[PDB]
């Protein structure tokens, strides 16, 4: 019988077609509530959000008009998760399933891999670099002529030449694409006789063009050497270019088994990168190369279902932690506020606000 | 499956790739299979969408195959094409009418059939051969005399004066169209007058077309057959007519001779002879059957340039980046990779036929790509079982027991492969090749590089292009600057095995592979793998490192060579191929010598260096 | 009221598969192994009975019993294997001391080579018995084979186990043949019963109908029925006949009074066993009837042609090998008696054979050396009439020898092919005959399949540029790299690509074609080139198969699918897909046996007559039923029968190729031998047709066929050595061409005139919709969502054009002034289709 | 190379490399039995010595 | 369709037919050797006999 409200449903354009198909091929001898469920969940991933938290489920006073109609049919549930979890098509993840039941929250399989993807990168797979940290300061202090006070664009150098993955956050019109330039001109610096390549990337070609644009203007400020101009970056291209994406098929160039050749990483406009995009970006990293990334916070692009930098930059608010903020002391030759309390170290390690406009 | 009475095997069915599509959506292929079922990678994202519509297509034929099975009365047959009407199709202003149609057949049939009370259960077969017939039977006749010329049949009693008319279609057996009676017939086997048959009307439609002619009478019929040029003979009606015009009649001049003569000649007179074939120049001369079509005049006046050879020289110039992926695909086929790479000619069809019937044997890249995933596992010692039972949730093994002699025929000969790749393994890891060679720079990956060298395994038979890869790949590995010594080992105990070169002559090799790459990508290489491989095992002497130029080597080398090239009737041979085929239509010692050459200075370092 | 079909290869297929599925499907792993030996798949079991399931089922040799089943033959042969290893395994000892004492020459049977056996025999006995297979030393451990190498005059080595081995290994152990009629009889009921549920009919089907209703108990009011209709009944071709219709035909006119029944034939010309043709039927039919008229003229050729051919024939007592078959002598024409060949003021004998040079010939070797030879002789012919010197004269009139007179006799389409090139070696053209060809199987079909999924897809570059770079387009590599270096002209070409998929969409196929063909001058270029009007040829005619296959297609791709299924599978019986005529101008003529047969040449070359070929299959005819017999065991004893049948097969063949030639005929024969053994070893020419008549059926040398050949010669019959022809081409003296001009119209006719109606003048978007109804309610078009009415208000009716006609029709036969039935509005409604 | 070519129908291709194939496993097969030959009679030679 | 004929350069044919004459004589004289062979284990065996 919910079968045929499901149809209904789709009649009035209330829910997609894929969506009770897929419902009716997975949870069609499960209770009906899963395969309710099991339709929402369809459908709020082809409106793109990551997951479907089990309040979502619960009647509520902004709620889909179709979990009403069915309200019947599904009757009273004390608790939601028992019975998802009694059902064949969900699970914890010990097993192949089509949907994981993590927590409160409802995922596919793909966006669960996704996320814990991300999770696992930005928790362990960044690692600490220890350089020279004279020859560092010296650098700075040729980038930044006041040492007066303390200036978040060169804490964020120190932060991104220190950590492997780092995020430079600031509004525009801040002086981000300055920053970049100075953190690639230290860079280059800091090993002349060594192999050099940066690269570029922004998800859009008009972002793209703007920032080559933006560093060009930016780098030829500073004065550099004929070796260290030649390891400037020539140009940049769109994601999807990079990773050689095939028109037809969802298959890319540079995939896990095939590393990009690259050792520097610069994304600009991080705010536009999805979940699933930087799921596959982090694939097809190699072991050896650090990445940063550039936006903003309170960007749209940032805190829309789907992304990933509003999340990250969240826990920027905290600030650094006790021994980082020693460290960029040390190393900027200032004094770096101390966040309080520990709620992650390697997350809150490799974040920085740029507040200077 | 069940009713049609055939084995169930729960596979290889709309439902079964339905699921599949699902949860490839739904689930990453890489997880395995759920309740037996491998989901499918290629339906994912907004794409997906898609699926879902094909599905609904499914859900309405399924449904609609299970109710009409049933037999029900002619008053229940009446919702039942309406509503299959408007399920399946969404009208346009055209569609309408001949929606319109169907519906009044079918409502005219089920009304006969309720007219007379018939209370009996009908099958819906009967129904629908009814309607099939009746569809036949009916014909369209709206745009008669519109204004355009009228090209129809001849309709009994129908007679309209025209100025000219013409007769089409008048060969014997074809005209006067008949009939014949049902052998039951009273009426038929005692004839009496006002009765009325076909073969009477159409003898007398005859007529009335001669006299219906005001101005012209045209009359055509098939004399000679086209393909094998043979004498066919026109109606009898269109006979009589003939030979009544020519007994009646005779030509100016002819009043000497005889009635016979003068009847031959004017019946020679009105017969027109066409020619064949529409380009005929005879067509395209001052006289009475002169074409008013200029389209075939070119072609007449034979004025045309012949086909010219397909391969051309084209200027190429080498970038200064090249993927060592671009040289070992250049190296896989040149001659191949100069239509494929340089003019992006790819000669296959848009869309691929499905095969009619489920996969009852394994061939080709089908049976290959299983030989290199269950290879993989076993040299890592992988569990076999669960390679297969995720190939089984796949459905490309047969059903039941020849799937598993299939599989089982399969692990012993990889085990025996794989023992001896097993023993020679170290751990390894991927280095990024880059290197510079005449100034052009080759960025690569290698995988599974250990200090001990390069190991490759691939489940093929011996063949020189395997050599050739993995010669490729120890130049790039020297080049790089390394100690190691390269092995393969491929199917039925065969291996190569380079041993460790100098940087220097590494690069020496390096810039003749890319100097024929260059040479490639301008005009199409003379280079064969195995043909030519063949031509130098047997030349070339492994003990002494000199090239035999003995007349008995000399022809046992031609031999093999010829041999490679054509094939026996069980192996097609590297002369077969739609890119040879494309550059040569048959074999020439010129281009068999070019070919040698050709093949002796690309693949002598390869015998050379072999242990 | 029944329907026909032309193939039923997609019937007979899934017959096939259905019936793997059903019966291998369940069988058990260990019975599935041999399933799989025996047999790769469905398709591979479908490729041996292919044969047998078209025609009348044959009788198969020793059938095996219907109540026994595969698993029952597996026990049986396991059991007989297991009783043989049991007896070896208590046997493994006395042999060696039996072996020893027995007085057999050790020199064939080496003690050593005793022992590998022994020990190879005693490992296989040891293992389980998974298959049938067996070890190759038990048949050197066979009674017989130690009955061979023993000694005479000495004790032989005797054991109840070597008995066991001889009397297993005397049959093959295998379930072959019980498969294969139990595939045979299933495929044939599913078949039928396909072919009766879709209800449909085929060519063969009609003749086992009839020869069923009259076998039946109502086949005799049928068969008198049948005689009433048709006194006298002549059967012309008789020699080509079915035992289906010999059965019909003796049925209804056997011993029945007032009743004629002419047949008329000639067994020396049955060459169409390939058909299904039974020449044992006219043997059978020819005993049971007592009256044979003969016809002793000969009208066609010439008398001395007559006579080397009546000779040829009467040198053995039975010239065709059988005893139903006799050769009568004709006699010749007496306006025949005039003719005569004349070739440089020498009058030419009427058959002259050519005989190759060397103890020993391949046959590749051969056909390539008479190939050439029969060139040269083609071009010396042709310049020997255009000046005149050779001429063919009846009486004192004399005429000269053009192109159209010669003509080459080939038995396959590969040999002609070789001959069309000898003969373009020469610059001679040449046109090619044939009765069994599809243009589907042409290159011209792929490129055509290729232009269409480029048309009906210009978007995509793949498709439009791999077709660019057909063959039958013509541009080469440099036009290719323009295109793809330029974007401005890929965007035109792709343009126009698309103008002739909207002529495809609009017009139809034929049309987009046409207009294809004249923007690129491709027929132009086509005759331009050399062979070029073949293809033209072919091109047009799978046009119009196209158009004739479109015309009943659903949609344009469905075109697509069509062209492409019959391009991956051909059909060469279909009279539509035969070749047509490659020039109807006078050219030298290549045409096969079997369609020359009924036809007459003046000069006739058979530059291949001498090859033969052995067939495998054991598939013959018993001498004394007269009855198809399948071997499916295939012992060597019904392999010689088939071989003798083959060999009367190509006798009947050499006698239809030589009968064809009016004034000469020219053959070449060569001693032939298949494979060398030895150089003193006899010639394989005994095998051949033209060899077993030279030879009389006994084996010689290359010495001896030419002593016999020399002894055959006389004033007719003349032979000359072949040897290679001077390599000069025939020349032609050119021809001028007239002026070629094209009529135009210099009135141009006007579509002014029409009939409409207002909906025509009006609205443009509804098409032919008013020609399929005339009173369709054409003003309410463009339907809308109807999916659900709350309260079956009227706004809430369905809309459209139909429940516009209804509401039209309601109003139509309604009577204004009584009040409104509820009862008519029901029926009304009902018989409508809307709801109650 | 003589310029000259030679024709052969594909069927008569075949033939010739079944035989030459054929010829091939005899060889084979004669060398085999030749060494087991040698072998059988130099190991008589030590067993008569 | 394009396969009936086969075209190989007069040289190459003449080679082919070359290599299998000597094909026959190794047959032939490995024929005879394996004679002589057991001619001669069969005399070695009645004298250990």
């Amino acid at each position: 019988k919910l079968q045929k409200q499901l149809l209904e449903a789709v009649e009035h354009k209330q829910l997609r077609p894929l969506d009770v198909q897929f419902a009716l091929t997975v949870a069609g001898d499960e209770h009906p509530a899963v395969t309710l469920a099991a339709a929402l969940l369809s459908h709020d991933a082809g409106e793109g959000h990551v997951c479907l938290p089990l309040s979502r489920l619960e009647n509520n006073e902004a709620s889909h008009p179709l979990l009403a109609t069915c309200v019947s049919e599904i009757g009273e549930l004390q608790n939601w998760e028992e019975c998802l979890l009694a059902s064949q098509a969900v699970s914890r993840g010990d097993e192949p399933t089509p949907m994981i039941l993590c927590g409160d929250r409802l995922y596919l399989n793909r966006m669960w891999c996704n996320e814990r993807t991300v999770a696992r990168f930005f928790n362990e797979v960044n690692h600490a670099i220890e350089v020279d940290e004279a020859l560092l300061a010296q650098t700075l202090d040729k980038l930044f002529p006041v040492s007066d006070e303390i200036n978040w664009q060169k804490v964020a150098a120190a932060v991104a030449l220190t950590r492997r993955i780092s995020v430079i956050s600031g509004g525009p019109g801040t002086g981000k694409t300055t920053t970049v330039a100075k953190l690639l001109a230290a860079l280059i610096q800091m090993a002349d006789g060594e192999r050099c390549r940066i690269r570029l990337a922004a998800p859009t070609g008009k972002a793209a063009a703007r920032l080559t644009e933006s560093l060009g203007k930016a780098l030829r400020q500073l004065p550099l050497t004929d070796e260290q101009k030649k390891r400037i970056p020539e140009d940049a291209s769109t994601l999807h270019r990079l990773l050689g994406a095939q028109p037809g098929s969802q298959r890319l160039r540079h995939h896990a088994g095939n590393p990009l050749h690259l050792d520097v990483l610069v994304v600009d406009e991080a705010s536009m990168i999805d979940l699933p995009m930087m799921s596959r970006l982090i694939d097809a990293l190699p072991d050896h190369a650090r990445v940063i990334f550039l936006g903003d916070r309170d960007q749209l692009a940032s805190v829309e279902a789907g992304a990933v930098l509003g999340d990250i930059c969240a826990y920027a608010n905290a600030g650094f932690t006790a021994e980082r903020a020693r460290q960029l002391s040390r190393l900027t030759g200032t004094h770096v506020p101390a966040g309080t309390g520990t709620e992650a170290a390697s997350l809150r390690d490799s974040l920085c606000l740029l507040q200077k406009s | 499956v069940r009713e049609l009475e055939l084995p169930a095997t729960g596979q290889h069915t709309w439902r079964f790739g339905l699921t599949r599509m699902l949860l490839g959506y739904a689930m990453e292929s890489a997880q395995g299979e759920w309740q037996s079922v491998l989901p499918y990678d290629e339906s994912s994202g907004l794409i997906a969408e898609l699926v879902g519509h094909l599905a609904s297509l499914l859900m309405q034929l399924n449904i609609w195959r299970r109710g009409l099975a049933q037999e029900r009365p002619l008053e229940e047959w009446l919702p039942v094409c309406r509503d299959m009407l408007n399920a399946f199709f969404l009208p346009d202003a055209e569609t309408e009418a001949a929606m319109t149609l169907i519906e009044q057949q079918w409502q005219a049939i089920i009304a006969e059939g309720l007219g007379a009370q018939y209370g009996d259960a009908v099958p819906l077969s009967l129904l629908r051969d009814e309607l099939a017939q009746r569809l036949d039977q009916e014909r369209i006749s709206q745009r008669f005399l519109a204004g355009p010329v009228n090209i129809c049949t001849l309709m009994p009693m129908r007679s309209i004066p025209f100025k000219v008319v013409c007769l089409l279609g008048m060969n014997d057996g074809v005209y006067p169209r008949q009939l014949a009676p049902l052998g039951f017939d009273l009426m038929s086997q005692k004839p009496k007058r006002g009765d009325r048959s076909r073969r009477d009307d159409d003898r007398y439609l005859f007529l009335e077309a001669l006299i219906s002619a005001q101005q012209k009478l045209y009359i055509s019929y098939i004399g000679r057959s086209i393909q094998d040029n043979s004498e066919r003979f026109p109606s009898v009606l269109v006979q009589e007519l003939i030979d009544y015009i020519g007994q009646s009649h005779y030509l100016p001049g002819d009043e000497a001779l005889n009635c016979d003569e003068s009847e031959a000649r004017v019946k020679a007179h009105l017969t027109c002879l066409h020619t064949r074939m529409p380009f005929d120049p005879q067509n395209y001369q001052p006289g009475e059957r002169q074409s008013y079509a200029r389209e075939w005049l070119p072609a007449a006046s034979q004025a045309g340039k012949a086909h010219s050879e397909f391969v051309q020289p084209l200027p190429f110039t080498l970038p200064e980046t090249v993927p060592l992926e671009t040289l070992q695909r250049f190296w896989a086929h040149p001659v191949r990779a100069f239509f494929q790479m340089r003019l992006q000619v790819n000669f296959r069809t848009e869309d691929s036929e499905i095969p009619d019937t489920e996969p009852f044997i394994l061939e080709g890249l089908s049976r290959y790509q299983i030989n290199q995933q269950l290879l993989n596992a076993l040299v890592e010692q992988d569990d076999a079982e669960r390679l297969f039972r995720r190939f089984r949730a796949a459905g490309d093994l047969p059903y039941g027991a020849f799937g598993e002699i299939f599989w089982e025929t399969q692990c012993q000969e990889m085990q025996q492969l794989a023992d001896r790749v097993i023993a020679c393994r170290q751990p390894g890891q991927s280095m990024e090749i880059d290197l510079a060679c005449n100034g052009v720079q080759i960025t690569g990956w290698l995988p599974q590089v250990q200090p001990d060298g390069l190991l490759r395994w691939r489940p093929s038979l011996l063949s020189v292009a395997q050599g050739m890869q993995l010669w490729l790949e120890h130049l790039v590995y020297c080049a790089s600057g390394g100690n190691g010594e390269s092995r393969l080992f491929l199917r039925k105990d065969g291996e190569w095995r380079f041993p460790p070169l100098a940087a220097e002559q590494a690069l020496h090799y390096l810039s003749q592979l890319i100097e024929g790459y260059r040479e490639g990508m301008s005009a199409p290489l003379l280079v064969l793998p195995e043909s030519g491989g063949a031509w130098l095992k047997t030349c070339y002497d492994a003990q002494n490192d000199a090239m035999l130029d003995d007349d008995s080597t000399l022809q046992k080398a031609r031999t093999k060579f010829l041999q490679a090239y054509e094939g026996n009737m069980m192996v097609r041979g590297e002369g077969d191929d739609i890119w040879y085929q494309r550059l040569w239509r048959q074999l020439t010692p010129e281009t068999m010598e070019a070919i040698v050459e050709q093949s002796q200075r690309f693949l002598l370092p390869l015998f050379r260096f072999n242990q | 009221e029944q329907q026909l079909i032309e193939d039923e290869s997609l019937l007979r297929y899934q017959a096939c598969a259905d019936f793997w599925r059903r019966h291998c499907y369940p069988l058990p792993r260990e019975i599935a192994q041999v399933v799989f030996e025996t047999w790769k798949g469905p398709q591979a079991l479908l490729r041996d009975i292919n044969r047998y399931l078209q025609g009348e089922a044959p009788v198969i040799k020793a059938p095996p019993p219907d109540d026994e089943t595969l698993a029952s033959r597996h026990a049986q042969i396991v059991a007989r294997i297991d009783t043989v290893k049991q007896q070896w395994r208590d046997a493994v000892g006395e042999l060696d001391a039996l072996i020893e004492s027995s007085g057999i020459d050790r020199r064939k049977f080496n003690r050593s080579n005793q022992a590998k056996w022994i020990d190879k025999i005693s490992a296989w006995a040891e293992e389980e018995t998974n298959s049938y297979q067996l070890p190759e030393s038990l048949e050197k451990f066979s009674q017989r084979f130690l009955e061979d190498r023993t000694k005479a005059g000495g004790e032989t080595p005797r054991h109840p186990l070597f008995e066991a081995i001889d009397q297993l290994l005397a049959e093959p152990l295998s379930i072959r043949d019980l498969v294969i009629t139990r595939a045979l009889a299933e495929i044939r009921e599913t078949v039928a019963r396909e072919k009766r549920r879709r209800g449909e009919l085929g060519f063969d089907d009609m003749l086992s109908r009839l020869d069923s209703a009259l076998r039946s108990e109502s086949g005799e009011v049928l068969a008198a029925a049948i005689r009433t209709r048709f006194p006298v009944a002549m059967i012309d071709e008789f020699q080509d006949t079915d035992p289906q219709q010999y059965r019909i035909f003796r049925r209804i006119w056997h011993h029945q009074p007032e009743t004629a029944l002419l047949l008329i034939g000639d067994p020396k010309q049955a060459i169409y066993a390939f058909r299904g043709a039974d020449i044992f039927t006219y043997m059978k039919a020819r005993s049971e009837v007592h009256a044979h008229y003969t016809l002793d003229t000969n009208w066609r050729s010439a008398p001395g042609m007559v006579n080397s051919v009546n000779k040829l024939f009467s040198q053995t007592d039975d010239a065709f090998m059988f005893r139903e078959i006799p050769f009568i002598p004709v006699k010749s024409a007496g306006k025949n008696q005039a003719l005569r060949f004349v070739f440089k003021g020498e009058t030419q004998p009427a058959m002259k054979m050519w005989l190759m040079e060397g103890e020993s010939c391949g046959v590749g070797d051969y056909q390539s050396t008479m190939a050439q030879v029969c060139a040269a002789q083609i071009r010396d012919w042709l310049q020997a009439g255009q000046r005149g010197e050779a001429l063919l004269m009846n009486g004192d009139d004399a005429r000269p020898v053009r192109a159209s007179d010669i003509s080459v006799l080939v038995r396959s389409r590969q040999e002609a092919a070789q001959v069309r090139d000898a003969l373009t070696l020469l610059e001679i053209p040449s046109v090619y005959l044939s009765n069994r060809d599809s243009v589907f199987e042409t290159l011209e079909a792929q490129e055509m399949l290729w232009l269409l999924q480029a048309v009906m897809t210009p978007e995509r570059e793949n498709t439009l540029r791999s077709a660019l770079a057909t063959s039958m387009m013509g541009l080469n590599a440099l036009d290719i790299e323009t295109l793809n270096n330029d974007e401005h002209a890929w965007d035109v070409v792709v343009e126009e690509f698309d103008g002739y998929r909207q002529i495809w969409r609009k017009r139809g196929v034929m049309p987009m074609l046409r207009a294809l063909m004249s923007a690129r001058n491709i027929a132009e270029n086509l005759l331009a080139t050399a062979g070029g009007e073949r293809r033209l040829t072919d091109i047009l005619h799978i046009s119009e198969l196209l158009q004739e296959a479109g015309t009943q297609l659903e949609s344009e791709h469905a075109l697509v699918r069509w062209l492409s299924q019959h391009i991956l599978e051909p059909d060469s019986n279909a009279s539509s897909q035969q070749m047509r005529l490659e020039s109807d101008k006078h050219l030298v003529q290549i045409v096969t046996i079997h369609k020359s047969k009924g036809l007459e040449y003046p000069l006739v070359w058979l530059p291949f007559i001498t090859n033969f070929r052995v067939q495998e299959q054991a598939f013959y005819h018993d001498r004394h039923s007269f009855e198809a017999v399948l071997d499916l065991n295939a012992a060597p004893e019904s392999v010689d029968l088939a071989e003798a049948e083959r060999l009367a097969e190509d006798l009947r063949l050499l006698y239809v190729a030589l009968t064809r030639s009016v004034w000469h005929c020219s053959l070449g024969v060569a001693p032939l031998v298949r494979r060398r053994g030895d150089k003193k070893g006899d010639t394989d020419v005994h095998q051949s047709a033209l060899g077993r008549l030279l030879q009389k059926g006994e084996p010689q040398d290359a010495a001896g066929l030419r002593t016999c050949i020399e002894a055959l010669c006389d004033d007719d019959i003349a032979w000359q050595t072949a040897q290679t022809g001077d390599n000069q081409p025939w020349q032609v003296n050119d021809v001028s061409t007239a002026e070629l001009n094209a009529k135009t119209l210099q009135r141009l006719p006007g579509d002014n005139w029409r009939v409409t109606s207002y909906s025509g003048l009006q609205q443009r978007g509804h098409g032919i919709a008013q020609d399929l109804m005339p009173r369709l309610d054409v003003d309410a078009a463009g339907v809308a969502s109807v999916v659900e009415e709350p309260t079956l208000t009227p706004h809430q009716f369905p809309r459209g054009a139909s429940p516009g006609t209804f509401l039209h029709s309601l109003f139509e036969d309604l009577d204004f002034t009584q009040p409104v039935d509820p009862n008519w509005v029901r029926e009304k409604l009902e018989l409508g289709g809307f709801e109650s | 190379m003589s310029r000259d070519l030679v024709t052969i129908p594909r069927d008569v291709w075949n033939d010739i490399q079944g035989y030459i194939d054929s010829l091939e496993r005899e060889n084979d097969s004669l060398k085999n039995q030749l060494m087991e030959a040698d072998e059988y009679v130099a190991e008589l030679e030590e067993k008569l010595n």
